[PDB]
């Protein structure tokens, strides 16, 4: 059972820590803020068994932030291509690739 | 008397004094003949690495004033 | 020990469960387990001996070694969702690694292998409290998870928790691992009907913590720890022999008794979603918890062991033990099948 | 995922496996529950600062401290064991089998 | 209730000071004039971004330049 | 090399861990505890959890281990061992084998083989630290957290001070 | 970096100290002897006592460990919030206290 | 005098904060060029290296919003020396 | 240049240890009527010397410990965590300018029973791992002081760094609004180290089973250890005037006052008798603790009623 | 899924204020108050969009507007202000309170020219 004491008495005693996208000390937001915002904002009152299948796209949106799968797989594949044309000779890193060009600010 | 001890109290005075003495003027040295950057906040180490870029040699003790704008 | 310190003890425990019942937050579920077994460990230890040393220790590692792989389950949870929220849970290894963590809470094989040891080891208030509060928090928790167990899994361990408590207590003399094999084929009961309807899985918990309580009860006022201790009884007081009797008639799912209120609301629960084969084996399973049951009452209640002679003493004495509940505990563990759509106030 | 969660979930099932597979001594048992509360402990901090989720913080010291207070309650039974056999040895510990 | 006060303040000295220091350390942040003075400060101390709002027209509490007379003011910080 | 650090600090702590699952004796495998402990302190020190590394050292190195080394030393006074070290060696070294030849693999879960530097932020936090404010509003927000934590330490010193009485 | 190097430096000294200090007098020659103590070959007795100030010990460790992050948690702006929470843990460390002591566990190790 | 001193330094606390706030905006724009150039570059060497690849779109993002997602580490010095990359992920934190 | 900013360091602290053992030994010859060491060098100047080089050739103890291991690493732990107690402290700029430094050394403290733990059990009497034993409960005992105490003062300063702390004490020494805090810290630090009147450690020791090489190594660490607790106190409560622009007017103010506090350790070394074991176990758990406990809760509600909440930064 | 949206390189170019951190440190609170307009028009768009690449034509009015506060303190005050940022630029934590007087110099010629 879930006796529902906080909603019950209107005490606060851990929904606080619940979510990333919760109030935060001196507002530092998390590097998933909008993500998980869109999350909960599409997935709120339609019930688990409707959130699993009509949030989706925001939910892999969310958990690609977190765990950055997507990413680092496109990145080994672009580092992968890159290290087999350097080693066929056939491509050159730019001179800002190779650290000569007095960077921006 | 006990004014002997004194010989033996000052050598580790001055072995004490070494240390600081020393790293104060590594500090300076290595620093175009200042302190040592403290960087305990990420806006500090911010501000340090934009120094570094701004410089145009690598090395943030290089400072650019009002001679580098127009 | 200390009354006050027992009191406070005792509501430290209460206090686990409750942090595990009523909080939003994973790390309050752990905090909550943490705090009832560091508390529930003097309440074992309550007598001095080596036995309970040993059950404390063994109660210690599985308990401990169980909200290691909570923790776990709660980390990987933060890993694939990134919140602490206590619902489903959002990848299938830490639905697996929390079912087995609270599956070494509850003592479901083939995690039971502690359950009939520390419950022999440790005093009889003591595993009453061992064997009604302690599965309150868990079962809270597999309660709130549902949407992510997998069904395999959890009816893997029903069906093997029935019939290792079936076929444990058939071999068994102790009345402490008499009723801890029953624990376990209980516990199978109630997690058997978990996803399908866990209204029932609550009112197998509700049921089944009124007829434990009405036999560790009776166990304490009678003073009798082994069957044959428990044979002892007609002679020293015949109505806890009568008592008995209605009580493991009631826990062996015979009607008219309450006992069958549950596994027939389970049946009826099962048959509903296609499954006929399950709750068959289960039914079937069920009877060698009757057979225990039929020999605890041969031995107590429908025949006379010979009794010895300072019995004769113990007849001047009246039963000074507070029975606390007791008449309560066995008419509500006896009486109450005709009152079975009560259970809608568990929805 | 991440190339260090690799190690980290390694390191946790080789404590659990030893924790799991005791040998002789119950301070062995002991120790390889801390490490895997290390392990956890390690792994929810690597998730909390890279995610900076910054309220869960003070998460990991109450995932040490109740752990750490655990830890206290289960050297107290080993020491009652060793006062009864004289070693901490788990083959000892056998009478609730009858 | 001073007989036993000099009784303990003779016998334990040492409890009688951990008590005393421990009771004006739970009653005093009551009594004082300055605890207001502690969350003044505490909200004052600008760690973020003070991130301005857009002028719909109806806000003559909200400055426009960081100059402007109305606004929150830390003269009382500066004086005290 | 260098750019894998983390990882690397990673390796040793999965050593240590079979340093002491193995159980060569509990003040080997305390001492194997100590060196994993250091190095795991090592591996939360690179994201910038000064607070926490130094909790590791604080209280659950020099604080709890200590206690267990000291319990141990009082309380104590193969090639079994020997072959689980191989083995777990063995068994970490073809999971980086794996996972620097592939740049990929798949125990449980899916894992790069990237260095863990790729998966940080851009960003910089002011005049605080991130981690050092959440752990201060343990007193602010987390009124119900310390709650219990005091309780559940008050209670651990009245059940440790029961159960070693023996009466 | 500059930490790791220095802590580098002071293990490969503290190391190559230790290996002069059992190394340096093995190039003496000297002789050899036989060379066969309060207690003679009693196993030690275990004094519970050592054990009871070590757990009170790591209790109030873990009670310090909670008490560390104050110096950050006075900056906030939950100050009557947090002057009752660090009033509160540093009382139940008292009460801890007080607890050990009355039931006779300082004794002896007072 | 604790009372005066760490009066006078929570003014000069406030007096510095006032300098990062006023400084701020300026930070922000370079820092917003900073990475808008960063990834034009790794965006064009992507175009340059990423050809042979059957079936690959150049700059094709991992997310099915819209949104302006906060670039990653990897996803700026991905492509860039090992000392750039060091100085920049483990600068703050290995600085003494 | 770093390399040579950490020899800088390391060296000079070794020759201060090697010169504390004669400041040690004149000191209480003229506390006690008599004259120390005066015959070797010129006032003695060549008698640690003298004392290093004979026990670098006394022959080893030879002994069969219980580990080959736990032997070697004790010294080697307890230089290594000695000399490391050094690196944080500002005086008047620190080696490795970190912004935990008091949390540093005192978890650093902290792990250095593990050389009094590692190098008792080594040995194989039962007797010296008892008073090995005993060593490691007065020292873990102590360490809860040394913590509240640390806590408490830094309630005052605003955050963990070492050289904030300097910046705090601009207007007044921090002993004065702490001062028994600062008691309780002189004797807290004099318990840690094992010194007089708490040396139950020369009563069996726990280090009397090594070598003369290595137990010149644990007494070397041990006075590494005491310097650096003096200097750390002058720091804490006694800090001096900095100048950025002379930092040498810090390095011999706070030098001056860390030489009269480690003489103020000689001077009370020769002064007292010695603590029983229980006798200091009632002064920690019955006496600095209640009051550290207090004086807590005061420098927890004492920036909050009077406004004098430092800066973090 | 889809393309993602960059600007040119073209695009990016702006005149850099290629100043120190110390020199913007003793210039702050003058720049605070003076480039208050384009400085908050730029961080309300850059709050209110989400987004750098809808921010980067009020950024450049940013960098716009604190050359032309540095030329102005170029053509009048650059000594008294270089003479206040060399000082600022000695300490290691950049403390604004070792450096009063040059301080007080700077802003005399400042309040007195500007
Ligand atoms: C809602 C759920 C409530 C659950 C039950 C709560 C109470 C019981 C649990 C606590 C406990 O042990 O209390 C002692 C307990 C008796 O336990 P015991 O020692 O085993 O009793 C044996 C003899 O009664 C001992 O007799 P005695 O001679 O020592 O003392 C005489 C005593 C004297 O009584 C008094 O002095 C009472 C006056 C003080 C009351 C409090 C004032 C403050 O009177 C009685 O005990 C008469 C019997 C009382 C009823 C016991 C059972 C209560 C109902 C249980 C739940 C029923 C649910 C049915 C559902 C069916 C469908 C599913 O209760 C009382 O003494 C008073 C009960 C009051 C009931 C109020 C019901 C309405 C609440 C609204
Ligand atoms: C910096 C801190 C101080 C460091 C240590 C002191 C610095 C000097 C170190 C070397 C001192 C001399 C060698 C050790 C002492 C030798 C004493 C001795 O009895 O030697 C005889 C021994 C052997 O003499 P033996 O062959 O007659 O053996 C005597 C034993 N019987 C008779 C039973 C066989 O000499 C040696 O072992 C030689 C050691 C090296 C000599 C110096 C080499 C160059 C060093 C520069
Ligand atoms: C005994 C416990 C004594 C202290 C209880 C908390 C006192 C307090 O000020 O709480 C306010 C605090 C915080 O209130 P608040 O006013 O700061 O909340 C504003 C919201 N934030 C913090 C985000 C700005 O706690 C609560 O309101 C709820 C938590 C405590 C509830 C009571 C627990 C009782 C347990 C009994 C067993
Ligand atoms: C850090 C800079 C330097 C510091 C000072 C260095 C110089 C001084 C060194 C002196 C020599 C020390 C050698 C070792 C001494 C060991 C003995 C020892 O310490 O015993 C401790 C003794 C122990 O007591 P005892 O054992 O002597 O007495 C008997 C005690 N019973 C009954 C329990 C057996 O005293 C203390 O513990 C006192 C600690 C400090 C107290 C500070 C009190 C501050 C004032 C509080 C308020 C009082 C007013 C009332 C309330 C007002 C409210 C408005
Ligand atoms: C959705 C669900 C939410 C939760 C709903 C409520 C769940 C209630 C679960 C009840 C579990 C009871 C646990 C055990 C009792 C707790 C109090 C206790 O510790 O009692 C033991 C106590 C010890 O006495 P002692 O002296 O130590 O004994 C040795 C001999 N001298 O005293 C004794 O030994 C005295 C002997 C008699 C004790 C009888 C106690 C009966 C309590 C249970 C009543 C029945 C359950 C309540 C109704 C159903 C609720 C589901
Ligand atoms: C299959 C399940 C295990 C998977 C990992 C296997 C690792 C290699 C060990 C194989 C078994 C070796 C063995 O004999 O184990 C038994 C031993 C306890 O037995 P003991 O009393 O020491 O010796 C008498 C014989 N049993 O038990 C132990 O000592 C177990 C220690 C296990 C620590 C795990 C270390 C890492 C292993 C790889 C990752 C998992
Ligand atoms: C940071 C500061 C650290 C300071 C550390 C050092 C403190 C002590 C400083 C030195 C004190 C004075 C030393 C005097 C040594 C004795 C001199 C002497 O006259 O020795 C006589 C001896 C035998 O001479 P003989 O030929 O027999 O005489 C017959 C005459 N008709 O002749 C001999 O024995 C031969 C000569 C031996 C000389 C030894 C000198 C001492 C060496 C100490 C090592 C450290 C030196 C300083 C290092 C730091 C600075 C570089
Ligand atoms: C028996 C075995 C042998 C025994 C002798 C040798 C071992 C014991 C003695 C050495 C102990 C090593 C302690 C290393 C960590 C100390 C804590 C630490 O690093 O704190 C400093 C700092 C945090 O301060 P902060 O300013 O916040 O961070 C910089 C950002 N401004 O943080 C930093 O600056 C972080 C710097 C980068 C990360 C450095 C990680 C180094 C590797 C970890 C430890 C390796 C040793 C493992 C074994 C230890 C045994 C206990
Ligand atoms: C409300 C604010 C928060 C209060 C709690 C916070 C406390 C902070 C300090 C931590 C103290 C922790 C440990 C306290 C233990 C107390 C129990 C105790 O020590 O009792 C025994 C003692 C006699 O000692 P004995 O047992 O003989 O020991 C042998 C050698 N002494 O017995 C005694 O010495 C008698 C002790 C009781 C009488 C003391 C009276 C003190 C009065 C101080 C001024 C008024 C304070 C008002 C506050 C409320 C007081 C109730």
């Amino acid at each position: 059972p879930f006796f529902d004491v906080q909603k019950k008495l209107g005490v606060d005693l851990d929904h606080w820590m619940t979510i990333q996208s919760a109030e935060q000390p001196h507002r530092i937001p998390a590097r998933c803020h909008a993500f998980e915002k869109e999350w909960i904002e599409c997935a709120h009152g339609i019930g688990s068994i409707r959130a699993e299948k009509e949030c989706k796209i925001e939910f892999e949106d969310f958990r690609e932030c977190l765990l950055r799968q997507k990413t680092m797989k496109r990145l080994n594949a672009i580092k992968r291509q890159r290290d087999k044309l350097i080693k066929e000779g056939k491509y050159t890193p730019p001179p800002h690739h190779s650290g000569q060009e007095d960077l921006r600010p | 008397m006990w004014f002997e001890v004194l010989p033996g109290i000052a050598v580790m005075g001055v072995c004490l004094f070494i240390p600081g003495m020393a790293t104060a003027r590594i500090h300076r040295f290595s620093n175009g003949g200042r302190e040592k950057r403290v960087a305990h906040y990420s806006y500090q180490w911010y501000l340090m690495e934009r120094d570094r870029r701004v410089s145009g040699v690598n090395r943030y003790y290089v400072s650019k004033g009002l001679e580098n704008i127009d | 020990m200390n009354p006050i310190i027992l009191i406070i003890i005792l509501m430290t425990v209460m206090l686990g469960t409750i942090i595990v019942m009523i909080s939003t937050h994973w790390l309050l579920i752990w905090i909550g387990f943490e705090m009832n077994m560091l508390a529930i460990i003097p309440i074992m230890m309550k007598k001095h001996n080596p036995r309970a040393t040993e059950a404390s220790t063994k109660y210690f590692l599985t308990q401990s070694t169980a909200s290691m792989l909570l923790m776990m389950a709660i980390i990987i949870n933060l890993m694939f969702s990134g919140q602490w929220t206590v619902m489903k849970l959002f990848n299938p290894m830490a639905s697996m690694l929390m079912t087995m963590a609270l599956a070494m809470k509850l003592g479901m094989a083939p995690f039971h292998f502690w359950v009939p040891e520390v419950t022999q080891g440790i005093p009889l208030s003591s595993g009453l409290i061992l064997l009604t509060w302690q599965k309150l928090a868990p079962m809270s928790v597999l309660y709130q998870i549902l949407p992510s167990i997998n069904l395999d899994l959890i009816l893997t361990l029903s069906i093997l928790s029935i019939t290792i408590g079936g076929w444990g207590g058939l071999n068994q003399t102790q009345l402490r691992k008499i009723m801890a094999y029953s624990s376990i084929a209980h516990m199978g009961w109630m997690t058997a009907v978990l996803l399908y309807n866990p209204t029932m899985t609550l009112l197998n918990l509700i049921i089944y913590i009124i007829m434990t309580s009405t036999m560790f009860t009776l166990f304490m006022a009678n003073s009798t720890t082994t069957t044959l201790s428990l044979s002892h009884t007609w002679n020293k007081a015949p109505i806890m022999t009568i008592l008995v009797l209605i009580t493991l008639l009631s826990m062996g799912g015979l009607p008219p008794l309450s006992g069958f209120m549950p596994k027939w609301m389970i049946i009826q629960e099962m048959t509903k979603n296609d499954s006929i084969i399950l709750p068959t084996l289960m039914a079937i399973t069920a009877l060698l918890n009757l057979y225990f049951y039929m020999r605890l009452t041969y031995s107590t209640a429908l025949t006379m062991f010979p009794s010895t002679n300072n019995m004769k003493m113990k007849w001047q004495f009246p039963t000074t033990k507070r029975m606390t509940l007791l008449p309560t505990m066995t008419v509500l563990s006896t009486m109450l099948l005709p009152l079975t759509p009560i259970l809608s106030i568990l929805e | 995922m991440s190339l260090v969660y690799m190690n980290i979930m390694m390191a946790f099932t080789v404590s659990l496996t030893g924790l799991l597979m005791y040998r002789s001594h119950l301070m062995s048992s002991l120790l390889c529950l801390e490490g895997m509360m290390l392990s956890l402990f390690i792994l929810a901090t690597l998730m909390i600062l890279n995610s900076h989720f910054t309220l869960a913080s003070m998460m990991p010291i109450i995932l040490l401290v109740f752990a750490a207070c655990e830890a206290a309650l289960g050297l107290s039974l080993l020491v009652m064991v060793s006062n009864t056999y004289g070693t901490d040895y788990v083959q000892n510990l056998n009478l609730l089998q009858c | 209730v001073a007989a036993f006060l000099k009784n303990v303040w003779a016998k334990e000295p040492v409890l009688v000071a951990s008590f005393a220091i421990a009771g004006l350390a739970v009653i005093l942040p009551t009594l004082s004039p300055y605890t207001k003075y502690s969350l003044m400060i505490n909200r004052a101390t600008p760690y973020n971004y003070p991130v301005p709002l857009r002028d719909d027209g109806n806000m003559p509490d909200v400055p426009s330049h960081p100059q402007d007379p109305q606004g929150p003011s830390l003269e009382w910080l500066k004086r005290l | 090399m260098m750019t894998y650090i983390v990882f690397i600090l990673s390796i040793i702590f999965v050593m240590g861990f079979v340093g002491f699952s193995s159980k060569p004796s509990p003040i080997y495998g305390g001492l194997g505890l100590i060196v994993s402990g250091g190095v795991g302190c090592g591996i939360v020190l690179n994201f910038g959890g000064s607070f926490l590394g130094l909790m590791v050292f604080l209280i659950y190195l020099g604080g709890m281990m200590v206690v267990f080394g000291y319990t141990t030393a009082m309380a104590t006074e193969n090639k079994v061992v020997l072959g689980t070290f191989i083995t777990g060696l063995l068994m970490e070294f073809l999971m980086v084998y794996y996972v620097l030849k592939d740049k990929e693999v798949e125990i449980v879960f899916k894992f790069n083989g990237m260095g863990d530097w790729v998966i940080y932020d851009t960003g910089d936090s002011g005049f605080f630290s991130e981690e050092a404010m959440g752990i201060a509003a343990l007193y602010s927000y987390g009124t119900w957290l310390v709650i219990v934590t005091g309780w559940s330490l008050l209670i651990g010193v009245v059940v440790i001070m029961e159960i070693t009485r023996g009466n | 970096m500059n930490l790791m190097i220095t802590l580098l430096t002071n293990f490969t000294l503290a190391t190559l100290l230790v290996t002069i200090a059992f190394w340096l007098p093995q190039l003496n020659v000297y002789s050899e002897k036989t060379s066969p103590d309060p207690m003679g070959s009693a196993r030690l007795p275990f004094s519970m006592k050592f054990f009871l100030v070590a757990i009170t010990f790591l209790l109030f460790d873990l009670e310090i460990a909670l008490l560390l992050p104050l110096p950050w948690a006075s900056q906030t702006t939950n100050l009557n919030t947090m002057l009752t929470m660090a009033l509160l843990l540093i009382f139940l460390l008292a009460v801890s206290l007080a607890y050990e002591w009355t039931q006779k566990g300082l004794e002896w190790t007072e | 005098s604790m009372m005066r001193w760490n009066r006078e330094r929570r003014r000069l606390q406030i007096e510095d904060f006032e300098a990062r706030i006023a400084l701020m905006p300026l930070l922000q724009a370079e820092k917003d060029r900073r990475v808008l150039q960063m990834l034009r570059e790794n965006l064009e060497e992507e175009a340059t290296i990423m050809k042979d690849v059957p079936g690959w779109k150049v700059g094709e993002s991992v997310f099915h919003t819209t949104r302006w997602v906060t670039p990653m580490m990897g996803e700026l010095y991905g492509l860039r020396t090992g000392e750039e990359i060091l100085s920049s992920t483990y600068g703050f934190i290995w600085y003494t | 240049m770093f390399m040579i900013n950490v020899l800088t360091l390391i060296i000079p602290i070794l020759l201060a240890v090697a010169f504390l053992t004669l400041v040690e030994r004149k000191v209480l010859g003229y506390m006690q009527f008599r004259k120390g060491p005066n015959v070797v060098g010129p006032y003695g100047l060549l008698q640690p010397i003298a004392d290093a080089i004979k026990l670098f050739i006394k022959e080893p103890l030879r002994p069969a410990t219980s580990s080959i291991s736990m032997f070697i690493l004790a010294p080697i732990l307890a230089l290594t965590l000695a000399l490391t107690m050094w690196i944080p402290l500002p005086m008047p700029y620190p080696l490795i300018n970190m912004n935990l430094g008091v949390l540093f050394m005192l978890a650093m403290s902290s792990l250095a029973v593990y050389s009094i733990l590692w190098s008792g059990w080594a040995s194989n009497s039962k007797y010296a791992l008892i008073g090995a034993l005993r060593a490691v409960a007065q020292t873990i005992s102590y360490e809860v002081t040394l913590a509240i105490i640390l806590l408490s003062v830094l309630l005052m300063n605003g955050s963990f760094t070492l050289s904030t702390l300097i910046i705090t004490q601009e207007q007044v020494w921090l002993i004065f609004p702490a001062w028994p805090l600062a008691m309780m810290w002189f004797i807290s630090t004099l318990a840690e180290t094992n010194r007089a009147p708490f040396d139950l450690t020369e009563g069996s020791g726990f280090n009397v089973e090594y070598a003369a090489g290595p137990f010149a190594l644990f007494f070397m660490a041990e006075y590494a250890n005491i310097i650096m607790m003096n200097i750390f106190t002058t720091t804490l409560f006694l800090g001096a005037f900095h100048n950025p622009y002379m930092p040498e007017l810090y390095t011999i103010n706070f030098t001056i006052k860390s030489l009269l506090l480690s003489i103020t350790f000689l001077w009370i070394r020769a002064s007292y008798p010695r603590f029983r074991y229980d006798q200091l176990m009632h002064l920690l758990w019955k006496n600095f603790l209640p009051l550290t406990l207090a004086l807590c809760m005061w420098h927890v509600s004492l920036p909050i009623l009077l406004s004098s909440i430092p800066p973090q930064t | 899924p889809g393309i993602v949206e960059l600007p040119s390189l073209e695009d990016l170019k702006v005149q850099e204020v290629k100043v120190s951190s110390s020199v913007l440190k003793a210039a702050a609170h003058h720049y605070g108050a003076q480039c208050d307009k384009p400085n908050k028009e730029f961080m309300l768009c850059r709050w209110e969009e989400k987004d750098p690449r809808r921010c980067l034509e009020e950024g450049k009015l940013v960098n716009q507007c604190a050359l032309e506060f540095f030329r102005q303190i170029k053509r009048h005050c650059a000594e008294p202000f270089t003479e206040y940022w060399t000082c600022i630029d000695y300490s290691g934590l950049q403390l604004f309170r070792r450096c009063r007087k040059e301080q007080a110099q700077f802003d005399k010629c400042v309040l007195d020219k500007l």
